[PDB]
């Protein structure tokens, strides 16, 4: 009871939060805020754990095992969040969307996400000037469409990753501890 | 085994995070500096952590302390390079000058009412043209920044891997 | 007296912070700074308490119980801030606003909560018309986005009030109970 | 000398840095950042000071009384910074600019503080639409500029009102304390 | 040797980082981020000193004086950074540039900075609308020019302060440390 309350519960909370980061839309530019603050909280808690658990070396304790899994869990989260941000801000000038990315993440995947709510004289000069303004607006709209397609792809990746990372947190959590729980 | 499980592996995991900064965008909102300076703060925490394990004699620096200094310094270099990329990508023809050298290296190898209406339409089109020129220059500088991202990514990956493997396989032998 | 100063005063000021995060406008882009920095404070207070409570493992002293309760309250305030920010940054390109959200949060709650808010001429005409159309399209897109963000706004106000009540009452009760 | 060098001067400096928040413009979205890091350092000083004295409860030491008072002052500055950004960003669609506020902050204080063929028809319709949208945006923008000007004038007045207050409070306490 | 590697090297890193903020442009909203985080790092380092060096009260140690120097150094840099960001966003409507400010910082000092590379029916309604659009562009360009002049003043201030700050860093460091070091 003492060790549960004083050690394990805080670690559960931080695992949950880090998992939550994937529901934050990329349009709110605060993905790096949240993920790096979670990482610093995790580092500090590493500090805590070494402060608390015994310093034996015979064998890896259960808390040791669990701490290692938690560290990898946080790290993965952070790296995929960076990945999404980088995908969203993908320059069309230097990159071209592969056909299979578009087919998979824009067309099919959003459709199988049922529980989600995501979308599935001088008059001639004047006239020429007006025409130029209109055609420039056309070209700007085209550029903006390509950018919006990239943002749409990011959003639908966030949805899918939110599902996926809840699943991974569950699976890993059950596996790490069920053996020892049943042993007691 | 005790040192590997309690000091070496946790330290290595945290320190390997500095190689992530090369996949953040190099423009405002990318937060290269936020990330990198936070990683440096964790590295400081590691230096404090190690002060508690090494022996108290002061005639030499232990090997592990040497290694910590080395990795901290490499992380600092990569934070510097993120900052330099941000500086390069936000450049403008007015503050700086995009030498053609850089361009080759990166963009290469790598009634009176009628007359007043027509005058106002012409002026509107001209203002739009001016604004678009300025912008065009700006996007050129953003594309240079993206090239530099790729190139620096590869440099940093190679450097970190090599450095770490060698230094920590010397101790194992 | 000793305990009042040395433990309760610092705690109080951190509880006021976490409450204040819900008065910050979502447009400021500073909710996560405030909230997560409040969470750092709470974990610091747990470190602070470690070296003052007795080292026995039969039970948990009341002061640690109150710290944990306060920690969980502060966490939930963070959580709800992150929800509000998620709501604010929704758009038609990502979400479809449901009828129940609109009915509950825009129509009903605000009054209860007291908020209440020649070829060449044809060519040139086509160009002008296009310019106008673009303008208008942007406006419509922004209007839907602003409906989302208005829903965020009203939920943020409601959380403000709720958390203020909750923190004040719980803190007071705990403290009098401890000082009797 | 030991306490003046190790204890009083670092804490005093750090606290003084809280006044800079008032000279940092609301447009630079970094008021919260700055204030919350200041608060964290003050937390740390409180932790430092708790370790230096015995656990008696006869009375609070003089340096403890001064730390309490000065922390509390600083925390009031942080809260007011947050409030100021809240005021700066209010708009007609959410707040009412009362006459008292106009009089105070737009006339009196600025002065006191010495502050410084149907297709062509549709194209004509589209250009008129462009102009209508531009006019609407201008009225919107000049009221939003009113709000901007309010914030600026609050900045100036806050500096001039807060820096002397911090200084006088500090001088009086510390001359009292030099006569001990 | 033990004291050098254990104390002075970390302090050198932090000192070097301090001045780096002034080469970072104001466009990236992260000048206060970076400088305040450097300050916090130094304040945290004060723990390291306090936990490492002897706890005598007879006199102030050499590294005590050096750390006080470094405190004041950091705090000056951060104050000037804030100043420049405040000046950059000043609005013409409220703040009119004093004549002496313009004479000094816009005309005089930029010339004497050699090292830097910084520069030194319906037809009537349609016609009236066109005229309206053109004059609105006029006005937009004018307000942007005023604001741009303020931004230019801020940028020149930053350059100058970079050069001054690097010199002061150097001077202060040498003087503080060499003198004791040679005795060892």
């Amino acid at each position: 009871l003492y060790f549960v309350v004083n050690v394990i519960i805080p670690c559960l909370l931080f695992s949950f939060l880090t998992g939550l980061v994937f529901y934050l839309p990329t349009d709110s530019g605060e993905k790096m805020t949240l993920s790096i603050s979670v990482l610093l909280s995790l580092t500090v808690f590493l500090l805590v754990i070494v402060e608390l658990i015994p310093s034996t070396s015979s064998a890896v304790p259960l808390i040791g095992k669990y701490m290692l899994f938690t560290m990898i869990f946080v790290i993965s989260s952070i790296i995929i969040t960076v990945v999404v941000i980088n995908t969203h801000h993908r320059s069309p000038s230097t990159h071209t969307m592969p056909q299979w990315v578009r087919k998979i993440f824009i067309d099919t995947i959003p459709n199988v996400m049922f529980f989600s709510t995501m979308k599935r004289p001088d008059v001639k000069s004047a006239i020429e000037g007006v025409k130029y303004i209109a055609e420039h607006m056309k070209s700007d709209e085209e550029s903006s469409n390509a950018a919006e397609e990239w943002k749409y792809v990011a959003m639908v990746i966030d949805h899918i990753l939110l599902c996926v990372f809840m699943l991974i947190c569950i699976i890993g959590t059950v596996s790490v501890f069920a053996g020892r729980l049943i042993e007691l | 085994l005790f040192y590997i499980i309690n000091i070496i592996a946790p330290c290595v995991l945290i320190s390997s995070l500095v190689v992530l900064v090369y996949f953040l965008p190099a423009q405002a909102g990318g937060q290269k500096c936020t990330l990198s300076i936070s990683v440096l703060l964790a590295q400081t925490i590691f230096l404090f952590l190690i002060a508690q394990k090494v022996p108290e004699t002061s005639l030499n620096v232990p090997l592990i302390g040497k290694y910590l200094i080395f990795v901290m310094f490499v992380s600092m270099l990569i934070v510097m390079n993120c900052v330099i990329v941000l500086n390069v990508s936000l450049r403008t023809p007015n503050t700086h000058s995009l030498s053609e050298k850089i361009k080759h290296l990166f963009l290469g190898f790598l009634a009176p009412e009628i007359k007043s209406c027509v005058e106002a339409c012409n002026f509107i089109a001209k203002s739009t043209k001016e604004q678009n020129d300025s912008g065009s220059e700006n996007e050129n500088w953003v594309l240079i920044g993206k090239v530099i991202d790729k190139a620096c990514f590869w440099i940093a990956l190679l450097l970190f891997s090599i450095g770490t493997l060698a230094i920590f396989l010397t101790g194992h032998f | 007296l000793f305990y009042i100063v040395y433990t309760i005063i610092p705690c109080i000021l951190i509880s006021i912070l976490a409450i204040l995060v819900f008065y910050l406008p979502p447009d400021a882009g500073e909710k996560m700074s405030l909230s997560i920095s409040a969470l750092l404070a709470v974990t610091v207070f747990l470190l602070l308490l470690a070296d003052k409570v007795p080292e026995t493992s039969l039970s948990v002293p009341i002061i640690i119980r109150y710290l944990m309760f306060i920690m969980i309250l502060v966490a939930f305030s963070v959580i709800l801030s992150v929800v509000v920010l998620n709501l604010h940054h929704r758009s038609p390109n990502t979400h479809t606003m449901p009828n129940w959200i609109r009915q509950i949060f825009i129509e009903t709650l605000p009054p209860f909560l007291w908020i209440q808010r020649p070829q060449d001429l044809k060519e040139a005409v086509e160009a002008i018309k296009y310019i106008a159309e673009q303008l208008e399209s942007a406006s419509e897109f922004d209007d839907l986005k602003k409906d989302w963000q208005y829903v965020a706004m009203v939920a943020d106000r409601l959380f403000l009030y709720v958390f203020f009540v909750i923190c004040s009452i719980g803190t007071f009760s705990i403290f009098l109970d401890a000082s009797h | 000398l030991f306490y003046v060098i190790n204890f009083i001067t670092p804490c005093v400096l750090i606290s003084f840095l809280a006044s800079l928040a008032f000279y940092l413009p609301a447009e630079s979205g970094e008021k919260m950042s700055t204030a919350i890091s200041v608060l964290l350092a003050q937390a740390v000083f409180l932790l430092l000071t708790s370790q230096r004295l015995p656990e008696t409860a006869l009375a609070v030491p003089l340096i403890g009384k001064y730390l309490m008072f000065i922390m509390s002052l600083v925390t009031g500055v942080i809260v007011n910074c947050g409030i100021v950004l809240n005021f700066h960003f209010r708009t007609p669609s959410t707040h009412v600019l009362s006459t008292r506020v106009k009089q105070i902050f737009l006339e009196k204080l600025p002065r006191i503080l010495h502050m410084s063929h149907d297709e062509i028809k549709s194209g004509i319709d589209s250009t008129n639409y462009i102009v209508k949208q531009i006019k609407e945006k201008n009225a919107y923008d000049e009221e939003v500029g009113n709000w901007n000007l309010v914030g600026q004038t609050i900045d100036r007045l806050s500096m001039f009102i807060i820096t002397p207050v911090m200084v006088l409070g500090t001088i009086f306490i510390f001359v009292m304390g030099n006569f001990n």
